[PDB]
């Protein structure tokens, strides 16, 4: 009865390290490879690397170079995966799977690893709504932007910006510092809010305003954009 | 992850009516030959295959006598048997590839003449 | 009359490096920052780093640590961005934008960098159609999987697998080596194909077959999965 | 990207009827004061702001005399001027913080008594 048992779920701040264990039982540990596959929520499976516990011969996905170490204890029939310098894109379920060199057969129950906030290097999630804004000319439009943490910088300023990417063109700056219009932008565009909740208000939508609107935070490295708001007539 | 009891080379003379090239797997764990696949390469090309699922063997025309004993596969024996003619006509490095479900492995043995 | 001009589009093999330049004119180069933002096809903008050409002070996004170098030539009013160890995820449009420490204003026209096939360490694009497959019980179903390159390894085997992830469960192996059924899988599932075209076939769909199907290749590192096909009644 | 001609500290005595804290930006390039924001911080609290876009100045109660010469901003001069009372009551580190549209920068001067 082949059975792969992993450690419990883990929550870590960005920049830390996780070590997920994988207990194997029901087969001979030393005549099978162990693979490690992750899956970000709502995405595809991603192979991270493998190991042969007979001689600890590892093979790694170079995307995770210098971050992942896949070790094995043959006397404990256990494998381990350690991922360091965690960023927000590492929040995923981490599966171990037995198998051969080039295919997996039996998997573990997976380990959930959630990269939170309050560390160095984490994303400030910029969540816009709606993701599609149909509107007739002259009719007003309001685009909201929510941040997972406060965009207030240590000097007291809030470095939230708004960008417009018209179809087939590069982005252009509209609002900087929450509510300051840039040079050539009309009086129709306006920004407001503070803390974690912001809004871009177009008083009179026109035909030249069709495009994708992004909000942007510059207070915390890495600087993060929003999901994008597709404006259309 | 299939391990082999490696053999560098095997000698044969014209007195060998039958020539055997050894291939032995030590971590074999199948209970049925259907989950086994065996492939013997010589200078790159496949000169003998055994599909355990289909229970059929394939050989090229120049290797008409190549055969392995399927009764010995589950115990790890994939040794390749042939006659002296196919042997003298094919001297060099052979590769033994054995597949057991997801697991697999290969080993090299040279056939030399004394 | 601020204008930012970037180099031409480049097409590179994986594991390679690109150097995208950014010519500035119409303003004093030494009293502005230079930001580098990429946009993957169909995704959001992603901030990569910035440089102050006054003292070559840089601040990098840690996602590109040890892969991105951002330089500047103050006598040429040109900024540069070098992204080495390219992988398929790096295929994107790369913009350079003038701005201050925490905001961009004027952007370049973008530079398309496309990561081709044939190099070491590149994803083999596993594409599955359809993404959604509704079907009534008993009616057959069919899923196709196409790969960007040949899944034929150097030994002549083709290491294409098929994985079912039933909702709320870990993935499970269905087919290995294109056509070989696994141990407990029923005779309904059928694998076939060669070269770059592969098809999974279900003769009689049952109520227990609902889930997400992944095709997978184990010939070329990194091992890559498909997008996913959601089977439902 | 606003650079400063930094000054470690400036002393004053009771004879200083008006106390001046220097703050000079070298790469200022604003053609109009409406594109300039200036914020003087003392011990973490804003004790003088000038919103160039609104042409208005804000001071707290203990800094009633805090003011700057707006007509010298475009020359990169955001020096802070106060009377002897507000100076003796506020000794320590001040932070001059200048904004010009997207560009920005800050420098620190210590106000010390002889
Ligand atoms: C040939 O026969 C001899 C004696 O039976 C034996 O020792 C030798 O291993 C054989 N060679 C091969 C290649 O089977
Ligand atoms: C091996 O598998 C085949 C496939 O169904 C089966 O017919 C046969 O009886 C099995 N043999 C043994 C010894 O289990
Ligand atoms: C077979 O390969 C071995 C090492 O791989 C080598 O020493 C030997 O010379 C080869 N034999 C022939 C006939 O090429
Ligand atoms: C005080 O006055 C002296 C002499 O006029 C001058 O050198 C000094 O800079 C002044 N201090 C301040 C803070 O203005
Ligand atoms: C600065 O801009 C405002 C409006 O943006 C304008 O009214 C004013 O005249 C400008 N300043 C000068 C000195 O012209
Ligand atoms: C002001 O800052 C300087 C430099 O950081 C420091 O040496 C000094 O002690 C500070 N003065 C006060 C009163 O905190």
């Amino acid at each position: 009865q082949v059975q792969l048992v992993q450690s419990g779920a883990e929550v870590k701040k960005p920049g830390a390290s996780v070590k997920v264990s994988c207990k194997a039982s029901g087969y001979t540990f030393t005549n099978y490879n162990m693979h490690w596959v992750r899956q970000a929520p709502g995405q595809r499976l991603e192979w991270m690397g493998t190991i042969y516990p007979g001689n600890d011969d590892t093979s790694y996905n170079q995307k995770f170079k210098d971050r992942v170490t896949i070790t094995a204890d043959t006397s404990a029939s256990t494998a381990y995966m350690e991922l360091s310098s965690l960023r927000s894109e590492d929040t995923a379920v981490y599966y171990c799977a037995r198998g051969g060199y080039r295919a997996m057969d039996y998997w573990g129950q997976g380990t959930l690893v959630t990269v939170s906030s309050g560390g160095s290097g984490g994303d400030i999630v910029m969540t816009q709504s709606p993701l599609s804004l149909p509107v007739t000319p002259g009719e007003p439009a309001s685009i909201s932007c929510r941040s997972s943490q406060s965009i207030v910088y240590s000097n007291g300023n809030t470095y939230l910006g708004w960008y417009l990417q018209k179809p087939g063109q590069s982005p252009q700056l509209l609002i900087y510092k929450v509510s300051n219009r840039f040079s050539g932008v009309p009086d129709r565009f306006s920004g407001s809010g503070s803390g974690t909740d912001f809004t871009l208000k177009i008083s009179r939508v026109e035909a030249e305003d069709v495009g994708v609107y992004y909000c942007f935070q510059g207070s915390h490295v890495p600087y993060t954009f929003g999901q994008g708001t597709k404006l259309e007539i | 992850q299939l391990l082999f009891n490696k053999t560098k080379s095997v000698d044969f003379t014209f007195g060998n009516d039958t020539v055997v090239i050894p291939c032995f797997v030590t971590n074999m764990e199948a209970q049925n030959t259907t989950e086994v696949y065996v492939k013997w390469k010589f200078k790159g090309r496949d000169i003998y295959t055994f599909d355990g699922a289909l229970n059929k063997s394939t050989v090229p025309t120049d290797f008409s006598s190549a055969k392995i004993e399927v009764s010995q596969l589950l115990k790890g024996d994939a040794s390749l048997k042939m006659d002296k003619s196919d042997a003298v006509s094919h001297t060099g490095n052979y590769t033994c590839e054995v597949t057991e479900l997801t697991r697999e492995g290969e080993t090299i043995i040279e056939l030399k003449y004394r």
